[PDB]
């Protein structure tokens, strides 16, 4: 009986893992969604019983193996997770309501009674800490770790101590498989977490408490592109202390490591423009330019998941062909070389405007500028080039398509 | 670790790798070069599995008899600019 | 005679700054220590090793 | 319509680059990084507050191994490659030299050059050193600079000057001071019989 259910896990496991190490998009799907119907046959199987002691243990793990996999599939969380855990906690105190945190707790007082699963229990933490950690409840977390760990540890406030504290219990015994275990998960929150606490300290503006944490993130499980995003930060938080020398080392680092060298060059092209070096600012945006031409997963939680998508403010973000463009070209008529920057106007709107067939450059940011002052930009620019005819007709164009952006346009119409 | 000697671990785990000594270089940290001195080969077999088991998904191993790759490119582009030197 | 001695002069001085910027590639961690360096500099090396020394 | 014409350029659409032109501009990338460093600031940066007496710390010995250890020591502390280090050493020690005072130098300046260049044959034995990196800080300098040093430096392998020229960006500025320096050459080379023997080899050369 149990011995069956055992072996259908260890089964799915291996049809996991085969399809993770081989094959190619198609097949690894199909394979792994067949492996994740398996699974949530059985876990409604196992479900159906109710939950007897020596069950427990692979229940918890049929459920974590669930959770990661449909995870890793969606490339995202969700909240039946969540919900998968408060059943399997309910599951645990049926052997022996409220909400996450009291479940949590009488859970926890329900294990350091010793029944011997906590080398699945302290998974599950991790995959719940990991939900956690994906939808910011950083005040629930640490409390939850602080309940983990002796309440001793009640003072420290602080989250990446507080993960590294924490040490899940066993060696894993010779216990039914699983795509993924407690310490290569403790091994990608420490790096998560440090990573993601990097960039808001860099935002909030205080680069001396970031170097610390963003060297704590390399230091680790650290991806190559979590690693080329760790240099660029720290190129970032040298830029905003003064100290270009050290910056410039960070980047060239990130350039040579990396396959994802867009933020690299950003962050050269504000060094320079805080610096001055207007030249190597646009020849490092030229570049950037270039660069946005150029453009796999596993079933295991991997740590681009509980990164978030980064803010406007950050460092990492990159626009498209089309914003960079224009800030390329908006860039160069403020330094005063016009020629250029038209030229670039030009392909910009044209990159806008003349694309219909093929697949759409988007208009600019909702912060970055609204159309109509595009058009106007792009209309200075080619006055100040010494090109008023092809002004004439972009600004008659513009009015023809559709204020003050009127006047405006009677006005470099008239400098025409 | 030995305090007179930093470069070398030596283990204390008190099954079969006993008395086993290691070192580790660590250099471009992608990079790095593992020194075993076991007490038989056996030994040195049951360190690598055990280690293979516990690294990251794509690591290539390789054993070196005679160096670095690393340093005998250089000794080799050397003793090329040598003789092109002497050609010269 | 003297034709002969400057075409092999040539045909060695462009291996010679062939190899000088590998050699600068590697001091730089330009190419990065892999292994296209190693097939370069074993290709330079069987350039050379086909009729080497003539000895008169 | 007309007025769409002329605001229609046709190089919009675009294909991928190939992934080789991809490492070019990656390549480019750091070297534009670099064109833009400087060693002094970064001695005034990580290190608080550039001569070999920095890195040799005042004046203890003149030994080639002494001084290859302090260079490297001192590329463990920035986390700085040891070539580079060590050409834009050289190329400040060069620049001492050659501002101390007209093409044609002297001697004691050629005993202090020809000891410096020992020793960076030194360096270059033992893969301590950037060929491009050291040739782009001397046209950094290019005024300091005398027509005998970098024939000397071809001369002594250092450099040649078929590596100088090529690695120089405005290649209208290179000609200039090539006619320039030449020029003075030939003004120079019947004020001695002495010094027309090494101005006669360094432009037959």
């Amino acid at each position: 009986c149990l011995d069956l259910w055992r072996e259908k896990n260890d089964r799915l496991v291996r049809q996991a893992k085969v399809a993770q190490n081989s094959g190619l998009t198609l097949r690894r799907q199909q394979l792994a969604q067949d492996a994740l119907e398996g699974l949530r046959g059985l876990l409604h199987s196992l479900q159906g019983l109710p939950a007897a002691v020596p069950v427990l243990p692979l229940e918890l793990t049929v459920t974590c193996n669930f959770i990661i996999l449909r995870a890793s599939l969606a490339q995202g969380f969700t909240e039946d997770q969540a919900q998968d855990i408060q059943r399997s906690l309910e599951r645990v105190l049926e052997t022996q309501e409220q909400g996450l945190r009291e479940l949590w707790d009488s859970v926890l007082r329900a294990s350091c009674l010793l029944p011997e699963l906590l080398s699945a229990l302290h998974r599950l933490v991790g995959l719940q800490a990991a939900l956690w950690l994906s939808a910011d409840r950083l005040g629930d977390l640490a409390l939850l770790l602080e309940t983990l760990n002796g309440s001793q540890s009640g003072a420290s406030k602080d989250l990446l101590l507080l993960l590294k504290t924490w040490s899940p219990p066993a060696e894993e015994l010779d216990a039914p498989l699983t795509l993924q275990d407690a310490q290569g998960l403790k091994d990608v929150l420490l790096t998560a977490f440090a990573y993601r606490q990097g960039l808001q300290e860099l935002i909030t503006g205080n680069p001396d408490k970031a170097l610390s944490s963003l060297h704590e993130a390399a230091s680790g499980l650290c991806p190559r592109p979590v690693l080329v995003q760790v240099y660029t930060a720290l190129g970032s938080c040298h830029r905003k202390m003064g100290n270009p020398q050290r910056a410039l080392l960070y980047l060239v680092a990130a350039l040579k490591e990396g396959s994802a060298w867009g933020p690299p060059l950003l962050e050269a092209s504000r060094l320079y423009q805080q610096l001055g070096d207007t030249t190597a600012e646009l020849e490092s945006l030229e570049l950037l330019v270039e660069a946005l031409n150029v453009p796999a997963p596993q079933f295991l939680i991997e740590v681009e998941l509980l990164l978030p998508p980064p803010d406007l403010a950050s460092p990492l973000h990159c626009g498209t062909q089309s914003q960079t463009k224009h800030i390329l070209a908006s860039r160069c008529l403020q330094t005063g070389r016009a020629g250029d920057a038209a030229e670039h106007y030009l392909d910009l709107l044209a990159l806008l405007l003349d694309s219909s067939e093929p697949r759409f450059s988007p208009p600019p940011s909702p912060p970055g500028p609204c159309m109509p002052e595009v058009f106007l930009e792009a209309a200075v620019a080619l006055i100040q080039a010494g090109r008023a005819q092809d002004a004439l007709t972009l600004c008659e164009e513009l009015l023809s398509r559709t204020p003050l952006w009127v006047s405006a346009t009677h006005l470099l119409q008239g400098q025409a | 670790i030995i305090k007179e000697f930093p470069e070398v671990y030596f283990c204390e785990r008190p099954g079969s790798f006993y008395g086993t000594l290691f070192t580790w270089k660590q250099r471009t940290p992608f990079e790095g070069i593992l020194i075993i001195y076991s007490r038989n080969q056996t030994v040195m077999f049951q360190c690598l599995h055990n280690l293979i088991r516990i690294l990251p998904i794509n690591c290539f191993l390789k054993n070196l008899k005679s160096g670095s790759e690393n340093f005998l490119i250089d000794n080799m582009a050397f003793t090329l600019e040598k003789e092109l030197v002497t050609l010269s | 005679r003297v034709q002969y001695l400057r075409q092999i002069h040539a045909n060695h001085e462009t291996l010679l700054r062939e190899v000088q910027t590998l050699r600068d590639r590697l001091c730089t961690e330009d190419e990065a220590s892999s292994c296209a360096t190693a097939q370069r500099l074993l290709q330079v090396y069987r350039q050379l090793r086909h009729p080497s020394l003539i000895l008169l | 319509r007309r007025a769409w014409a002329e605001l229609l350029a046709g190089r919009v659409k675009r294909e991928k680059y190939n992934p080789e032109r991809a490492q070019k501009l990656k390549e480019s990338a750091v070297r534009l990084l670099r064109s833009h460093q400087d060693l002094n600031a970064l001695l005034l940066e990580v290190e608080g507050p550039v001569i070999d007496c920095d890195s040799s710390e005042a004046y203890a010995n003149h030994s080639s191994s002494f001084i290859g250890s302090a260079l490297q020591d001192q590329a463990s502390r920035l986390g700085v490659p040891v070539g580079i280090l060590s050409a834009g050493m050289v190329a400040s020690s060069v620049g001492q030299i050659c501002t101390a005072p007209p093409v044609l130098l002297t001697v004691e300046q050629r005993k202090k050059l020809s000891s410096l260049l020992e020793f960076a044959q030194y360096l270059l034995a033992h893969s301590m050193f950037s060929r491009l990196s050291f040739c782009q800080e001397l046209w950094k300098i290019q005024s300091s600079l005398l027509l005998e040093a970098v024939w000397h430096l071809h001369v002594q392998g250092i450099v040649s000057l078929q590596e100088l020229l090529e690695s120089h960006p405005d290649m209208h500025a290179v000609g200039s001071w090539l006619f320039r320096n030449l020029c003075c050459l030939c003004e120079q080379m019947e004020a001695s019989c002495q010094h027309a023997d090494v101005a006669r080899a360094m432009l037959s050369d």
